[PDB]
């Protein structure tokens, strides 16, 4: 349990059962003077709420000022300026990736907006599945702003300059909610899915070489027939205008237009130009390599130690060359969860390693 | 020691590891010089002959991850050192071409500012501004394209017209064209062990059907982010100066395009509203999806709004984007001492306020890091984070401004820090016209803060009445031994601050709650360091609580001396600190800042630009070279130890390069005894802002505080 | 042309002097641009009055304040109420021999193997040098000799050391430590009153046996004249008062006017500082405090012509028509 | 390094000079005596001549298949008419046909397909924020339970700090 | 000749004590020899 | 007055090398000779 203060008799009291920097479920009460009351529960990760620890007053002052930028007509902002308070509220107690997207995509809404011309596949580009109800009232706040700052059908640009910055600066309301990865393994899943699929669509994704420079004979096949189809495209056809590839014929005339000195750029360059981790886990605090390393070098200077008993201090040594009891206690609390759970599963092998040599 | 691990996991609660040593205990888990020669130290796999798939020494084996943004996370490829060492020859190769170019801005300044000016007043005369975003930028390109061009190309030297052949080029194309990427072992561990998903069919598939689980990738078309960087960038800006020539000899206009490897800007003149160009713009688009250029649904075509870089410029102005750098504050708190989080925060905050934010929010963010460095424990400093009521004049004025301004504020009725202002004007009045000091003041500060002072004031002038009575005000310093010890959380695997920033200038995944978690975890433990460790609180419960009507003006903050007498090794003078910042000022941007401060005798929506208004009297160039050659001088043995090892240039630092700078002598003495002053490291720096936007309403609130002739108009 | 030093330094003393009152400190002598005085290796000519101060700053005195009042000679003319007290003898055997007397017979029959042993001399001698001006001071004198018995004759010396203290300003101390080492004293006739006098004191006893058998003393002649300063020889029971401040260009000991020193601007250097001054009322200050300054000076010399009209750029025309 | 603890660190450099001068003075295959070279040496860009580039009969199908097409010497001209004739088949037949990739706005448009896309109609939801989100229901209930309505305890906090840190 | 030395030698003195702006750039211009030194201090004060 | 200690001082900042080699192998009072006594003499950096 967590004490806060909020008056002078009354105290707010958090409790939760579990430790780490994992997403828990906590439950709120309340003590007025002494009669504790419930007041609620919720479920959340807490290393997603840094940014309001004590910014209580920069934001009330930004949206202050955001909506005394509409002080050109007296009762247009007397609307905007609540709404847009309970928008930023909701966006602070909800932090997701779909609402920074929402928000990208109502920017270039309204740069769309703004303009005169615009592509035919905009508003697909739009749209986000909303999940667990709580998007949708933050997306319809955000909806019922832009259709209050923009509808209308004689007066409703009087100031669109005015109109254009706020609406830019609700848009961009996407940085407040934080960047740091929900999620390691869906995000590394998905980023594996996004490189892998264009090359499965093409057809040209090969399966494990020999690492040395000998390729089988399928594998060649499929290469120059990857090859030949990068570069069959015709000028004609309009069937390819979203598939990769380039056209020859083209690609002849830029260049025969580059050699001849015909566009603004030439060559008639001066300055001559010609004057350990494992690639297998990116992300990881620790390779595999490391590991053994570290545990071979111990159990090393243990044996070379021998010339049995030995204490707890083998320990220490693990603290040493990875970042007395003062001392170990002051490198011991520098670890993080998964740096401790490694720290015991290094601990373990030392030990198990310790445990067999006696033998 | 197996049976007291069993016992010592059985005695506490957990039995999971109880079991697994019961486990592992019941031992339940049972002459040719070709051949002979390479075995050794024989480096068989030097490269000596290679193939157009390779170099006998490796495929260019790459590894896969993502990177952390707003929007959508970015793919990220790391390599090996060989294949490094390739893609970083042919970055080099394809930048020096590019710098030989014009129309491209991704390394060079002065195009992105032409390109923006241009933008600007097109947007004000009422040009075909289109803004074109492409989509999958990397996973669609080809080393086979570059290759392709490279062999079309000429490249005519600029005085020999010889052609050059560009074989070794073509060469590392080849290699990387059959480059191999590995897959993460943790995706392949998922989609073994084990919703509906194209990649994980295509795993299932290769799983076991043709051949093993996959584990290296080979492809055509990969063009890994942030690899072939430059090469995209030479090749998007020729493919754009093709496409403007054929619009330009089409449609009878006159294109101007500005790349950025990623998106570009066109820049549209029409002859002889806009509803006659759909045409032109659809055939653009189909040209260019002829190319591996393929636009994405986000680019936008019009004439009253200009986007690039995320800078939009619309007719009249530009949008400040206040939210932006708000968010930007708010977050990045990486703080490993107060000062570096204080600096942080300072260089946001003006950047922040160059674009016109305001004057009264950044006062709250001021207020909000100092009561994040109180929260941690450290308790309240003179210095500490960036000073509260501030006013518009982050504008000619830097850090060591803003510092004395903190300082001055302390006092309500300046006459300790006016007289101290004097005796900093006499010193450099004497310094400057009468112009005999140089290297005495050097050993008269290297001794520390009181003697210093002293010896400055009776070199003005003084009697004992003002040694006791300057030096009273006292301030409790926990950096006065050292430095705060301390273990934050940093990745596994592992003397002034001056020589770190010169080594830094010679020399060529973690979260912000949990940073500052660790930062005040470790602000608990015993930090401050004597003789010895111990607490902040054991410090602070030393002093003595005298009240003696002249430490009670700023509690926490100023102290007397006989309210330290318990604890004295941590007390230094704050007066002095305001005579080095004075001093300092002086030096970096004028006298200006000795006279006294005048107060004075607007719909809130009235922005204009203002520039700085300083005057140096440093030498104003002031490049390398002459910070090394004084340390030489001043400090030897310093510039011997822990400088110039990495360095074959002494002779020039050695053979008086105009040598005895004006003030670079005595404005760099303060800095290395001082951990808080941190000017050598900022001369040595631009402006990075040039033009300030602001409000009127804040220009006609600030302070007039220009400076009368110190000689009272009296000398020539 | 150094002259012209001298009086703008002046000048601008008066005038930074006439808009609020400073100590006659280095704090507002070395603080001050045109003070080069310190430059000019050829010193023979001073300001106006700052001969002795200058001369101190030459050896970089610390000095504060005090009577610098030299028109009337304080190093000269001073009263010489010289006089002597009685000894205290080192190598303490005396408080043995100090009350058994209740006598001085046996002490002059001891003093009558040979014991002749090192003497050891102490005096205090305390004097109310005077001065030429309305001033006074009070210097004491602390003299420790260690000389040799003598058999019958005189003495025998070896060594001395002085000790000046008290309270009294460089002249007098000079004076002082002169006439100390230039008097009918020790080098000379010695002026000694023996008498068993200062024994008799010493050794308490009050009878005589008839026998002084006076002495004399030949010290070698030892010359303690390196203070030269205001410093009151590292003891005194009086320091740090009588401080001298300026309010209109006349010095004021503790607020009493000593006198006017003549200053001359030629009208060109009064605006030339004014010109780039703090604020509106130290330009008033300075503009209202000028004439009654001007009556302790004779300067017309000040061009009444366009530099008046470049004055005029300063409306104060009641500063200016408030003395009359 | 070849640096050790049996010699003075002097002598390594001297026998292996010795070493590579013996062995460039007289030999007894090609690629073998290149590496022994250069694994002797201490410290030593492009500009790789001393490379073999051998052929292995499959480079021969890749410069087969990627340069075929690339001439680079097509005149100006003969570019002017072809993309002449390329633009006036482009006008009428696929501009004309309707198969383009841009529009106009048509504001209203834009502001009945944002109303449609993000003002969801067909959800079960109401329009309270605070009944919605967990969050935002608590931090109501406590801010309307908290606006609208002793040396003990600090030597209880003493203790609390000294067992903690014990 | 050696008037014009001596002169020039004056203005050297006076600039390196009265304008007081001089110091180890002389080192700088001296160690190479004497024509080139010469020639320096003489553009230094004035020639042609 | 100009006594020891002054000229030492200049030949160490005005030449290194030279100071170094040729120069204080027999001193061991160094550390008053570096440590800026009286550093930058009004006429022995050029007079030297
Ligand atoms: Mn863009
Ligand atoms: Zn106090
Ligand atoms: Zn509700």
């Amino acid at each position: 349990a967590q004490r806060f203060y909020l008056a002078e008799s009354l105290v707010g009291f958090l409790f939760y059962q579990k430790t780490g920097e994992r997403s828990r479920c906590y439950s709120v009460y309340l003590s007025d003077n002494g009669v504790m009351s419930e007041q609620g529960s919720f479920y959340c990760d807490p290393k997603r709420f840094f940014l309001p620890v004590f910014s209580d007053e920069v934001l009330a002052g930004m949206c202050e000022e955001m909506t005394s930028w509409l002080d050109f007509d007296t009762g247009l902002m007397n609307d905007t300026g609540p709404i847009l308070r309970l928008l930023v509220l909701a966006i602070l107690c909800s932090p997701s990736k779909r609402n920074q997207t929402f928000l990208q995509g109502l920017r270039y809404f309204l740069m769309a907006f703004a303009n005169q011309i615009h592509h035919i596949d905009l508003t697909s580009k739009l749209v986000v599945e909303c999940k667990s109800s709580s998007e949708v009232v933050v997306q319809r706040l955000a909806v019922g702003l832009f259709i209050r700052l923009l509808s209308g059908e004689s007066d409703a640009s009087l100031f669109f300059s005015r109109r254009f910055k706020y609406l830019l600066n609700v848009s961009y309301l996407c940085h407040l909610i934080t960047k740091e990865t929900p999620d390691r393994l869906t995000d590394q899943i998905k980023c594996f899915e996004k490189f892998i699929e264009p090359k499965v669509k093409f057809g040209c994704a090969v399966v494990n070489p020999s690492l040395n420079g000998k390729l089988t004979v399928d594998q060649e096949d499929i290469m120059i027939n990857g090859l030949k189809k990068f570069f069959s495209k015709s000028l004609r056809d309009t069937e390819d205008v979203q598939t990769p590839g380039v056209c020859k014929e083209l690609l002849n005339y830029c260049v025969s237009l580059f050699n001849r000195g015909k566009l603004k750029v030439s060559g008639e360059l001066k300055n001559n130009p010609f004057r350990i981790p494992k690639l297998d886990e990116l992300g990881n605090i620790l390779s595999t390599y490391d590991k053994e390393k570290l545990v071979s070098a111990c159990v090393s200077s243990m044996a070379e130690r021998f010339k049995n008993l030995d204490p707890d201090s083998t320990d220490y040594l693990i603290l040493k060359n990875l970042t007395t009891q003062e001392e170990l206690s002051l490198m011991y609390e520098a670890l993080t969860e998964e740096q401790v759970e490694s720290f015991n599963e290094i601990k373990h092998d030392v030990q198990v390693a310790l445990a067999k040599m006696a033998d | 020691l197996l049976k007291n691990l069993t016992t010592s996991s059985y005695v506490d609660e957990e039995y999971f590891m109880c079991f697994k040593y019961l486990l592992i205990q019941g031992h339940f888990d049972q002459f040719t010089n070709a051949a002979l020669r390479n075995l050794c130290f024989y480096s068989e796999d030097s490269p000596t002959e290679f193939t157009s798939i390779s170099s006998n020494s490796g495929n260019l084996k790459f590894g896969l991850s993502y990177k952390e943004q707003v929007g959508s996370n970015r793919e990220l490829y790391v390599g090996d050192l060989n294949t490094k060492l390739m893609t970083r020859l042919v970055e080099d190769f394809s930048e020096a071409v590019g710098n030989s170019m014009k129309y491209t801005c991704l390394n060079s300044e002065k195009e992105f500012e032409r390109a923006i000016c241009d933008m600007k007043m097109a947007v004000n005369n009422g040009d075909l501004s289109c803004s074109y975003d492409h989509s999958k930028w990397g996973p669609t390109m080809s080393p086979a394209l570059f290759l392709a061009l490279l062999q079309m190309l000429e490249l005519r030297t600029p005085v020999d017209r010889s052609k050059i052949d560009l074989d070794s080029v073509k060469s590392i194309l080849k290699w990387h064209l059959h480059k191999v990427v590995e897959v993460p072992i943790n995706v392949a561990e998922a989609y073994c062990i084990g919703s509906t998903s194209l990649s994980e069919e295509f795993f299932h598939q290769t799983m076991q059907l043709n051949g093993q689980i996959p584990s290296h990738i080979m492809s055509v078309l990969d063009m890994g982010q942030g690899i072939l960087h430059n090469t995209s960038d030479l090749y998007g800006l020729i493919t754009e100066q093709f496409l403007c020539y054929a619009l330009d000899l089409l449609y009878d206009v006159i294109p101007v395009s500005y790349t950025s490897s990623d998106d570009q800007i066109t820049l549209i003149k029409t002859p002889s509203d806009a509803a006659e160009w759909l045409e032109m713009i659809c055939f653009h688009e189909f040209l260019s999806s002829k190319l591996n250029k393929f636009v994405s649904p986000k680019s936008v075509i019009g004439t009253f709004v200009a986007e690039f870089k995320s800078r939009f410029f619309v007719m009249g102005e530009e949008t400040p984007l206040l939210t932006k750098f708000v968010a930007a504050a708010l977050h990045n708190v990486k703080c490993k001492t107060p000062t570096q989080l204080s600096e942080t925060i300072d260089t946001i905050c003006d950047q922040c306020i160059a674009n016109g934010v305001s004057t009264k929010i950044v006062t709250r963010i001021s207020k909000r890091v100092n009561q994040l460095i109180r929260y941690s424990g450290y308790g309240e400093t003179p210095f500490g984070a960036i000073e509260d009521q501030d006013v518009k004049d982050w504008v000619d004025g830097s850090r060591g401004y803003r510092l004395q301004r903190k300082i001055e504020a302390i006092f309500h009725d300046d006459k300790e820090t006016s007289f101290i202002r004097n005796c900093a004007r006499k010193v450099f009045n004497d310094i400057k016209r009468g112009r005999i000091f140089e290297e005495n003041l050097i050993n008269l500060i290297g001794r520390g803060g009181d003697e210093a002072l002293t010896g400055f004031l009776q070199y003005a002038g003084c009697s004992e009445q003002e040694v006791n009575r300057v030096l009273n005000y006292r301030w409790v310093n926990l950096s006065s031994f050292g430095d705060l010890r301390l273990v934050l959380r940093t990745k596994l695997m592992t003397v002034p601050t001056l020589i770190k920033t010169l080594q830094s200038k010679l020399s060529r995944q973690s979260s912000v709650a949990s940073g500052f978690i660790g930062f005040c975890k470790s602000m608990g433990s015993k930090c401050v360091r004597d003789g010895g460790f111990l607490y902040i609180k054991e410090v602070y419960s030393g002093v003595s609580a005298c009240t003696c009507e002249i430490c009670a003006l700023k509690p926490k903050i100023i102290y007397c001396n006989n309210s330290l007498n318990k604890v004295s090794q941590f007390s230094k003078p704050i007066l002095w600190d305001y005579f080095s910042l004075v001093l300092t000022n002086a030096c970096e941007l004028g006298e200006w800042v000795f006279s006294t401060v005048k107060e004075p005798q607007n719909n809130q929506n009235f922005f204009w630009a203002v520039k700085p208004k300083v005057v140096r009297q440093i030498e104003d160039q002031l490049g390398m070279n002459h910070v090394l050659q004084s340390i030489r001088r001043n400090y030897p043995v310093l510039f011997d130890e822990h400088l110039t090892p990495f360095m074959n240039d002494l002779q020039v630092s050695r053979t008086m390069d105009s040598g005895r700078l004006k003030f670079l002598d005595v404005c760099i003495a303060l800095d290395m005894m001082n951990e808080n002053l941190g000017i050598i490291s900022h001369l040595l720096k631009t402006r990075d802002n040039s033009v300030y936007i602001v409000k009127q309403s804040d220009c006609a609130l600030a302070h007039i505080r220009q400076s009368s002739y110190t000689d009272w108009e009296l000398g020539l | 042309s150094p002259q012209q030093i001298c009086t703008n330094f002046k000048t601008q003393l008066v005038l930074s002097s006439m808009v609020n009152p400073l100590v006659l400190s280095t704090s507002c002598l070395k603080s001050f641009f045109w003070f080069n005085e310190v430059l000019e290796l050829e010193d023979d000519s001073q300001i106006e009055l700052a001969e002795l101060t200058d001369f101190a700053l030459m050896v970089k005195n610390q000095n504060v304040s005090r009577a610098m009042f030299v028109e009337d000679i304080a190093m000269g003319y001073v009263v010489s109420n010289f006089e002597g007290v009685r000894i205290s003898l080192s190598n303490v055997m005396v408080d043995g021999v100090q009350l058994p007397p209740q006598d001085i017979g046996e002490l002059f029959g001891l003093k009558a193997g040979l014991v002749v042993q090192i003497d050891h001399v102490r005096m205090s001698t305390k004097f109310k040098l005077k001065r030429k001006m309305v001033y006074s001071f009070s210097l004491e004198c602390i003299m420790d000799v260690g000389e040799i018995q003598n058999k019958e004759v005189i003495l025998k010396v070896v060594a001395v050391d002085q000790s000046v203290s008290g309270s009294g300003g460089n002249h007098m101390l000079l004076d002082g430590v002169s006439v100390v080492a230039s008097l009918p004293l020790f080098t000379g006739q010695a002026s000694f009153d023996l008498a068993a006098m200062l024994i008799e004191s010493n050794l308490a006893g009050s009878n005589d046996n008839f026998l002084m058998r006076n002495v004399t003393l030949d010290l070698g002649g030892f010359s303690p004249e390196l203070s030269d300063k205001y410093s009151y020889r590292l003891s005194g029971p009086e320091n740090q008062e009588d401080p001298l401040v300026l309010k209109d260009g006349a010095f004021y000991v503790g607020g009493e006017r000593l006198s006017t020193y003549k200053v001359e601007f030629t009208g060109d250097l009064v605006v030339k500082a004014l010109g780039a001054l703090e604020d509106d009322e130290s330009v008033v200050s300075m503009l209202h405090q000028l004439w009654p300054y001007l009556k302790a000076t004779s300067q017309v010399i000040l061009f009444q012509q366009e530099d008046f009209t470049i004055v005029h750029d300063l409306y104060k025309k009641q500063l200016t028509k408030s003395i009359e | 390094n070849y640096n050790n603890r049996f010699v003075a660190d002097w002598v390594i450099e001297r026998i292996r000079w010795l070493l590579i001068e013996i062995l460039k003075a007289s030999k007894s295959e090609d690629q073998e005596y290149q590496r022994l070279i250069h694994s002797l040496s201490n410290v030593k860009l492009e500009n790789l001549e001393h490379l073999k580039r051998n052929s292995l009969d499959y480079d021969e199908r890749l410069n087969e298949s990627l340069f075929i097409g690339l001439k680079g010497d097509i005149r100006e001209s003969t570019v002017r008419e072809e993309l002449i004739k390329l633009k006036l088949w482009f006008k009428d037949e696929v501009f004309s046909k309707g198969l383009g990739k841009f529009k106009l706005t048509d504001r209203r448009e834009l502001l009945e397909s944002l109303s449609s896309l993000g003002a969801h109609l067909d959800s079960d939801v109401s329009s309270c924020p605070f009944c919605n989100n967990k969050l935002m229901e608590i931090v109501y209930n406590v801010t309307f339970s908290c606006v609208e309505r002793s040396n003990i305890e600090k030597h209880y906090l003493s203790v609390l700090s000294l067992c903690n840190k014990i």
